[PDB]
RNA sequence: UUAUUGGAGGUAGAGCACUGUUUGGACGAGGGGCCCCGGGUUACCGAAUUCAGACAAACUCCGAAUGCCAAUUAAUU
RNA sequence: CUGGGGCGGUCGCCUCCUAAAAGGUAACGGAGGCGCUCAAAGGUUCCCUCAGAAUGGUUGGAAAUCAUUCAUAGAGUGUAAAGGCAUAAGGGAGCUUGACUGCGAGACCUACAAGUCGAGCAGGGUCGAAAGACGGACUUAGUGAUCCGGUGGUUCCGCAUG
RNA sequence: CUGGUGACUAUAGCAAGGAGGUCACACCUGUUCCCAUGCCGAACACAGAAGUUAAGCUCCUUAGCGUCGAUGGUAGUCGAACUUACGUUCCGCUAGAGUAGAACGUUGCCAGG
RNA sequence: GCGGGGUGGAGCAGCCUGGUAGCUCGUCGGGCUCAUAACCCGAAGGUCGUCGGUUCAAAUCCGGCCCCCGCAACCA
C-alpha cells in the first residue's frame, strides 16, 4: 500500500488509528468499524 | 602493480541465535522460551504454545520433555511437577 | 469407469481435522456423533483416559421406533443427555464426527442441549 | 423414460447374458454426460463465449458452467482465469433425454453422416464424441447462430472396459462406423 | 576433454585429498584395469593423454572404460596480482583420486597387451599405479 | 571434574531417496533415408524406461566420535 | 575500509554456504535478495486438494477447455534463500475488520540504545450451533536516534490575579 | 465376533489371490420437505427401502514391493604415543551400506452378537 | 580496471518503460526515355552478435562468451 491513512471516529472525531491503503486501489476515503476508547464502543471510523 | 577487480558478494545477515533455549528434563517457569526456529522443526506439544515467529514457549511451570510425534516429527511438552 | 468415493472415509478425514482442536477432558468430555444411512450413534468420551462415559443410539431397543431419522436423532440426543446427567456430566464439547452440523446431527445436539447438557 | 426403460429391461438383459455378470449391480451404466465447448475465440471477443453459452443452454436445457484458463499461454494469448469455455453436466432424466435425442435426431442431422467412430474410447470404458457443428442439434436455429461451432460430448460409463461400453451404446442404438 | 556440461557453482572449495577411495575400487566393466596407489588431482588433460596412449597401443580392438570424471572446477588468480579482491576464474576441471581407485578399465585384448597399454597410460598420470584384474 | 541418565543438533563418514554432475550397457513413444487410404525395419531414437558404476561447501534415504544443555543424581575437588 | 596509498569496489538490513552435528565465529571468501506489497493476499466459519503423465475428444496445434486413470507431492505458499506447510501454513465461498483499547507473569537476544517471543487479566467486539479462534499476513528483510518544527486531542501548567 | 471411538515410528503399508451379507455397514430408491450445485440431488441434505453383495468394507493367504533389522567386519572419531608421513600405533566409541532375520499389526474403553 | 555498443545489403531508431521491428538509401517487378540516369508506381528482405537465465511472453530485463569502441593505467 502506497499511502499512510489516519482513521477518525465519526462520532467524536478522534484519530484513534493509523493505517495504510493503496490510493489507486482505494481512491475513496476508507471507512471501517473500530473500537473507540472515549466512546468505549465500536464506531465507524473514516479516513481524514 | 596490476589493477584489480572486485567481488559482488561480501554480504550476510545477522545470525538469529535459533535453537533450543532449555534442556530436556529441566524445570522452567511459565512463558519461558523453549525453542527458537523458522517454521515448525519442533511442533508445540502439551502446555506449550507456538508464537507468531514459531517460537515454542511454556504455558505453565513444569519440566521440559522433547518427544517424538510420529515417524518423522518431534514436539516439546511441559509437565507440572507433582 | 468412474470411481465411487467411500463417504465414511471422506468424513473421517474431516473428523481428524476437527479432532485437532477438539478433545474430551473428564471435566468436559467429547460428545461424538456417528451417522450411518439408517442409524445415528452418540458416545460421551474422555480423550485423556481414552474411555467412553455414556452411549445412546437409534439401534438401541429403547430408542428404536418407527420415526423419521431426524425424529430418531432427537430421541438419541435426549437419551444421551439423561445418561450423562446420571454420571454427573453437565459440560461437554460436541464432536460433529466430520459430518455437517445440519439435520440429524443438529437435532441430536439440540436435543441434548434441551435436556440440560451445556455446549 | 424410453431410453431408461430399454436400459432397465432390454439392455440389462443383453449385457448380463453377454458378460455373465453374477449380480445386476455389475451391469454397466452411463454415469454422466458432459458437453464441453472450447472457445479460445472468447479471448479475442467476449461475445463469442456468450453466444456459445446460449447455444449450450438451449441444447442441454441447463445453464452451462463457464470454464476459466488454468494457466497463461502466450501463443494462445491466454491469461490465467480468463473465460475460454463452457461445460454442462447432464445427469438422471436429463441425461437419458439428451442421449435419446442425440441418437434419434441430432446424429441423423449430422451432414454426410457415416456413423460414429468405434475407436473413440479412453480404454477405461469411457466414450467421447466430437460434433463438427451445433446446427445438428434440433433446438439450434441456423438464423439465430452467427457462427457454427463444434462441441465435445463425453459419455462416462461405469463399464470397466471399452468393449462393455461399446455394447451398452450399441444397445442404446448409437450408430457406429464399424 | 571431459568436463561437466554445467555446474551450479563454478567456484568451489578444493576437494579433501587425505583418506582412501570411497568407491570404484573394483573392475566392473572390463577384464583388466589400472588401480591408483597414491593420491593426486587428475586433470581432464591427463585423462585424455592417458586415454590416447592406451587406445593407440590397443589399436582400438579392445574397449576402454574411463572410470574417473573431472567434476570439480578449480580456479586460478590472474598473473601478477596481489592477494584478496575475490577468488580467481575457473582454470581447469579435476577428479580427486585416492589409493585403490580404478582409473581406467580395458577389455577385448590379451593381458599382455592390456599390461603394456596401461603402462603407457600410467606414465602420463601423476599418481603411481598397479595393473589389476577382475577378482572373483 | 568424573560417573550415570535424558535431550537438542546434521558435521566426519556414507549414500544416491531429492536437486544437480556423470560412465558403460542394453531398450524404445514415434515418425523421418528406406522398403506399403493399401506395409515396414542396418541414423536420430532426441521422450522415457532399465541394469551396472561414480561425484557434491551451498545434495541427503542415513549418520557417528566429540562437543553442548540439563538432572530434589553420586564421588572427588 | 583497503594484503602500502591512489584508482576500482564497498558501507544499513534479510537468507544461505564457509561454520569444525548447541549457540557464536573472519577475509576486498562463494551466492542471492530488501528500502515493499495486500482492504484481502487480514479474521473466522464451512468446504476442497496439486504438479505432471497416459488415453479418448472440434474449432485446438507439444501445449487452451472437457473426461477417465495413474500420480505423495516433483504443485502451490504475494516477493531472495533457508526452515516449514498436503490434518494444510496450499485452493474456494459466506460473514466480517482482532491490520482492537489498557496491559503484561515469564523468557530470548544483548556493551548501551534497541530488538524478539509471550501465557494470562480487564474493556468492547467479529466469526462460529458450540468448544473456541482472532492484538494482521507460513516464518525470518520492507527501515533511521535525538533536537527542532507541523497537525489533532487533553478533568496538566499558566511568572501579582482572570 | 462385530461396530463406534482412542494409543502406537508402516513389523501396522502396498499389491495379488480367495471368502463373506436376517442384523450391521454400503451400494441403492426418490427429491415432498430442511438443505445443496460458481451447471448437475454427482456431492451435500433429507425422506426411504424395491433390488444387490457388484464395489466399498470386513476377514483369510502371501514376503513381490515398501517397512523393520541384527551379529561380525569396515569407514570415521575422543584421548594418548609417535611423527610431518595425502601419516603410523594403541585405547575407547562406533556408523552408512550390505547380510541373516522380523513382518500381511499389537492394543484401551463403550455398545451389541 | 571500468563504462558503451553489436537491429533487413549500408547507415541510423526502437530497449530506459517486455507484448509494437521504424526511417533513409539499396534491392526487386512495372512505368517514362531511342537508351541510360533522374523521376514515378508496386513489392520483398533483420531468428535483433552468440549461448544461457527469468517471465505466459524477451531486440528490450539479467549472466556468460566473442567482437568492437572509449576512458584509466598513478607515487616511487
Ligand atoms: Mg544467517
Ligand atoms: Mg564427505
Ligand atoms: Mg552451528
Ligand atoms: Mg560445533
Ligand atoms: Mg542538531
Ligand atoms: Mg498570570
Ligand atoms: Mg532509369
Amino acid at each position: 500500500m502506497r499511502v499512510n491513512v489516519t482513521l477518525a471516529c465519526t462520532e467524536c472525531g478522534d484519530r484513534n488509528y493509523i493505517t495504510t491503503k493503496n490510493k489507486r486501489n482505494n481512491p475513496e476515503r476508507i471507512e471501517m468499524k473500530k473500537y473507540c476508547p472515549r466512546l468505549n464502543k465500536y464506531t465507524l471510523h473514516r479516513e481524514t | 602493480k596490476k589493477g584489480v577487480s572486485s567481488t559482488k558478494n561480501g554480504r550476510d545477515s545477522e545470525s538469529k541465535r535459533l535453537g533450543a533455549k532449555r534442556a530436556d528434563g529441566q524445570f522452567v517457569t511459565g512463558g519461558s522460551i523453549l525453542y527458537r526456529q523458522r517454521g515448525t522443526k519442533i511442533y508445540p506439544g502439551e502446555n506449550v504454545g507456538r508464537g507468531g515467529d514459531d517460537t515454542l514457549f511454556a504455558k505453565i511451570d513444569g519440566v521440559v520433555k522433547f518427544e517424538r510425534k510420529g515417524r518423522d516429527k518431534k514436539q516439546v511438552s511441559v509437565y507440572a511437577v507433582a | 469407469m468412474i470411481s465411487k468415493i467411500d463417504k465414511n472415509k471422506v468424513r473421517l478425514k474431516r473428523h481428524a481435522r476437527v479432532r485437532t482442536n477438539l478433545s474430551g477432558t473428564a471435566e468436559k468430555p467429547r460428545l461424538n456423533v456417528y451417522r450411518s444411512n439408517k442409524h445415528i450413534y452418540a458416545q460421551i468420551i474422555d480423550d485423556n483416559k481414552g474411555v467412553t462415559l455414556a452411549q445412546a443410539s437409534s439401534k438401541d431397543s429403547d430408542i428404536a421406533t418407527t420415526a423419521t431419522k431426524v425424529e430418531l436423532a432427537t430421541k438419541v440426543g435426549e437419551a444421551i443427555a439423561k445418561k450423562a446427567a446420571d454420571k454427573g456430566i453437565k459440560e461437554i464439547v460436541f464432536d460433529r464426527g466430520g459430518y455437517l452440523y445440519h439435520g440429524r446431527v443438529k437435532a441430536l445436539a439440540e436435543a441434548a442441549r434441551e435436556s440440560g447438557l451445556e455446549f | 423414460n424410453r431410453l431408461k426403460e430399454k436400459f432397465n429391461t432390454e439392455v440389462t438383459e443383453n449385457l448380463m447374458k453377454k458378460f455373465n455378470y453374477s449380480s445386476v449391480m455389475e451391469v454397466p451404466k452411463i454415469d454422466k454426460i458432459v458437453v464441453n465447448m472450447g472457445v479460445g475465440d472468447a479471448v479475442q471477443n467476449s461475445k463469442v463465449l456468450d453466444n456459445a453459452v446460449e447455444e449450450l443452454e438451449l441444447i442441454t436445457g441447463q445453464k452451462p458452467l463457464v470454464t476459466k484458463a488454468k494457466k497463461s499461454i502466450a501463443t494462445f494469448r491466454l491469461r490465467e482465469g480468463m473465460p475460454i469455455g463452457a461445460k454442462v453436466t447432464l445427469r438422471g432424466e436429463r441425461m437419458y433425454e439428451f442421449l435419446d435425442k442425440l441418437i434419434s435426431v441430432s446424429l441423423p442431422r449430422v451432414r454426410d453422416f457415416q456413423g460414429v467412430s468405434k475407436k473413440a474410447f479412453d480404454g477405461r470404458g469411457n466414450y467421447t464424441l466430437g460434433v463438427k457443428e451445433q446446427l445438428i442439434f434440433p433446438e439450434i436455429d441456423y438464423d439465430k447462430v452467427s457462427k457454427v461451432r463444434g462441441m465435445d460430448i463425453v459419455i462416462v460409463t461405469t463399464a470397466n472396459t471399452d468393449e462393455e461400453a461399446r455394447e451398452l451404446l450399441a444397445n442404446f442404438g448409437m450408430p457406429f462406423r464399424k | 576433454m571431459l568436463l561437466p556440461k554445467r555446474v551450479k557453482y563454478r567456484r568451489q572449495h578444493r576437494p579433501k585429498t587425505t583418506g582412501r577411495s570411497k568407491g570404484g575400487n573394483y573392475v566392473t566393466f572390463g577384464e583388466f584395469g589400472l588401480q591408483a596407489t597414491t593420491t593426486s588431482w587428475i586433470t581432464s588433460r591427463q585423462i585424455e593423454s592417458a586415454r590416447i596412449a592406451m587406445t593407440r597401443y590397443m589399436k582400438r580392438g579392445g574397449k576402454v572404460w574411463i572410470k574417473i570424471f573431472p567434476h570439480t572446477p578449480y580456479t586460478k588468480k590472474p598473473l601478477e596480482v596481489r592477494m584478496g579482491a575475490g577468488k580467481g576464474a575457473v582454470e581447469g576441471w579435476i577428479a580427486v583420486v585416492k589409493p585403490g581407485r580404478i582409473l581406467f578399465e580395458v577389455a577385448g585384448v590379451s593381458e599382455e597387451v592390456a599390461r603394456e597399454a596401461l603402462r603407457l597410460a600410467s606414465h602420463k598420470l601423476p599418481v603411481k599405479t598397479k595393473f589389476v584384474k577382475r577378482e572373483e
